C-alpha cells in the first residue's frame, strides 16, 4: 500500500500567521488515468471532512483564496498564508491513484497561547461508591499549555500503573487551553488496604512535579 | 442541495454484520463514484471501497473478505454491509464522492458512529466528587461527578440546570470492562461552596435516566 506521510502531527499559529503542511508518499501516486489524486482534507470536531484542495493544486468550490496546494514526484504541501479562526481542525492528505487508497495521519492546526500550569485537583471515592463495590480515585489536571502532560499514581509510596484511565478535553474555546481527568479505580476492598494516595503531574511549566495527596486515616 | 445520508444501526454486536444506506441527492450514481471510508482513533482514516458508475467496485484488499458495496441507481442508494465485526470495528462510517477529476460534487455524508458491543443497556451511578475533609482551600474550588458505568453512549451533564455554563470540563467517556465512564469538573467561588448550592444534572436518554446530584462537603 502507498504510505502518507504528514508532518508536522500538530502545529500551534496566531491569527493572522501563515502555515505549511507537509504530505510525503511512499511511491508516486500518478493514476493509470494520467492524474494525480492528491487531495486534501479539513475536518472540525463532530464533522465530517470537507475538500479543500484536489487534484494537487486546485480549490475546491468556495474554498478561500489564502489555501493553496503544490507538490509532486513524492512531496506535497499545503500552505495557508492567514490562518483565520475558522481555519483552525486537522488536516488529512489522501492519495486515490493507487487502489487501496490511503490517508495520512492528520495535521492539528490549533491557536496559540502562553504557557500555563495544570490545576491539580485530587478527589477520594465518594461513600456511595464505597458502598457499590469500587473505588474510583480522581485527579483533575485542568487548563494548561502545551498540550503535552505526564500524570502519575502513588499508593503508599509505590508508584501504580494498573487500573488508570486517562480522557483529554480539546482546546478551550474560551481560553485556548486543555484539560486531563485521570481515574485510578480500584475494588473497595483494595483501596482499604491504603492510606495514601497522591496524583503526580510533570508539565513544562515546572522542573518539579506538582503533587495533591489524601490519606486515609483522616477520611 | 448535494447530500448524502446515512442511515442504519450506531451498535452491532461481535460476530454480526453492519449495514449502512447511503442516500444521495444532487449527482447522479450514474455518472459518479461513491466511496466508502471510516474513522477511528487506532486506524485513523481507512478508505474501504468504492462502487463506479457501471456497478464495477474496488475494494481495500484488508476488507474484501467480508465487504460488499452495491447500489440502486433507480432510487439513488448506496448499500455498505460489512460482517463479522470485531470491537476494533467501532469507528465513525461515512460515504463520500471524493477523488475527483471533473467534477464539483466532493461531499461526505454526516457519518454514522458504529460501536460493536454486546453490552446491555445501563443506567450511570452519578457519584459527586468533593474535596477530602483535610484540607484543603485556595480560591477557587473545584468539584465534579462521576458518572460511571452506563451503556450506551451519551450522557449529558450540565451544572445548576446550566446557571454554570463557565468553568465546567466535562471530558470524553472512555471503557471500563464493557461500559462507559467519564467525570466532569466545574470550578467555582470559594466563598460561594459550600454556602452556594452545586448540583450536577445528569440525563442517559437511553435508560430515561435524569440524576441531579448535590456536591455536599465532606467531613
Ligand atoms: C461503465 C463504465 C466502465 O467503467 C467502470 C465502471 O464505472 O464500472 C469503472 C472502471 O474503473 C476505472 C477504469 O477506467 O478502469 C478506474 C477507476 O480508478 C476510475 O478512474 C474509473 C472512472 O474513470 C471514475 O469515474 C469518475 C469517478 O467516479 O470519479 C466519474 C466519471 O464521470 C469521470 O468524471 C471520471 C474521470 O474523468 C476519469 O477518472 O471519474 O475508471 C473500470 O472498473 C470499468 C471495468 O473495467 C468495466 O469492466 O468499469
Ligand atoms: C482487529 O481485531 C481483531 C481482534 O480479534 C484482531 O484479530 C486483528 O488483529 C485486529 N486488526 C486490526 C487491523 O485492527
Ligand atoms: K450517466
Amino acid at each position: 500500500d502507498i504510505l502518507m506521510n504528514q508532518t508536522p502531527l500538530s502545529l500551534p499559529v496566531s491569527l493572522g500567521d501563515q502555515a505549511s503542511i507537509s504530505c510525503r508518499s511512499s511511491q508516486y501516486i500518478v493514476h493509470r488515468n494520467g492524474n494525480t489524486y492528491l487531495e486534501w482534507y479539513l475536518q472540525k470536531p463532530g464533522q465530517s471532512p470537507k475538500l479543500l484542495i484536489y487534484k494537487v493544486s486546485n480549490r475546491f468550490s468556495g474554498v478561500p483564496d489564502r489555501f493553496s496546494g503544490s507538490g509532486s514526484g513524492t512531496d506535497f504541501t499545503l500552505k495557508i498564508s492567514r490562518v483565520e479562526a475558522e481555519d483552525l481542525g486537522v488536516y488529512y492528505c489522501f492519495q486515490g491513484s493507487h487502489v487501496p487508497y490511503t490517508f495520512g495521519g492528520g495535521t492539528k492546526l490549533e491557536l496559540k497561547r502562553a504557557d500555563a500550569a495544570p490545576t491539580v485537583s485530587i478527589f477520594p471515592p465518594s461513600s456511595e461508591q464505597l458502598t457499590s463495590g469500587g473505588a474510583s480515585v480522581v485527579c483533575f489536571l485542568n487548563n494548561f499549555y502545551p498540550k503535552d502532560i505526564n500524570v502519575k499514581w502513588k499508593i503508599d509510596g509505590s508508584e501504580r500503573q494498573n487500573g488508570v484511565l486517562n480522557s483529554w478535553t480539546d482546546q478551550d474555546s474560551k481560553d485556548s487551553t486543555y484539560s486531563m481527568s485521570s481515574t485510578l479505580t480500584l475494588t473497595k476492598d483494595e483501596y482499604e488496604r491504603h492510606n495514601s494516595y497522591t496524583c503526580e503531574a510533570t508539565h513544562k511549566t515546572s522542573t518539579s512535579p506538582i503533587v495533591k495527596s489524601f490519606n486515609r486515616n483522616e477520611c | 442541495e448535494v447530500q448524502l445520508k446515512e442511515s442504519g444501526p450506531g451498535l452491532v454486536q461481535p460476530s454480526q454484520s453492519l449495514s449502512i444506506t447511503c442516500t444521495v441527492s444532487g449527482f447522479s450514481l450514474t455518472t459518479y463514484g461513491v466511496h466508502w471510508v471510516r474513522q477511528s482513533p487506532g486506524k485513523g482514516l481507512e478508505w474501504l471501497g468504492v462502487i463506479w458508475s457501471g456497478g464495477s467496485t474496488d475494494y481495500n484488499a484488508a476488507f474484501i473478505s467480508r465487504l460488499s458495496i452495491s447500489k440502486d441507481n433507480s432510487k439513488s442508494h448506496v448499500f455498505f454491509k460489512m460482517n463479522s465485526l470485531q470491537a476494533n470495528d467501532t469507528a465513525i462510517y461515512y460515504c463520500a464522492r471524493m477523488r475527483i477529476t471533473t467534477d464539483w460534487f466532493a461531499y461526505w455524508g454526516q457519518g454514522t458512529l458504529v460501536t460493536v458491543s454486546a453490552a446491555k443497556t445501563t443506567p450511570p451511578s452519578v457519584y459527586p466528587l468533593a474535596p477530602g475533609s483535610a484540607a484543603q482551600t485556595n480560591s477557587m474550588v473545584t468539584l465534579g461527578c462521576l458518572v460511571k458505568g452506563y451503556f450506551p453512549e451519551p450522557v449529558t451533564v450540565t451544572w445548576n440546570s446550566g446557571s454554570l455554563s463557565s468553568g465546567v470540563h466535562t471530558f470524553p467517556a472512555v471503557l471500563q470492562s464493557d461500559l462507559y465512564t467519564l467525570s466532569s469538573s466545574v470550578t467555582v467561588p470559594s466563598s460561594t461552596w459550600p454556602s452556594e448550592t452545586v448540583t450536577c444534572n445528569v440525563a442517559h436518554p437511553a435508560s430515561s435516566t435524569k440524576v441531579d446530584k448535590k456536591i455536599v462537603p465532606r467531613d
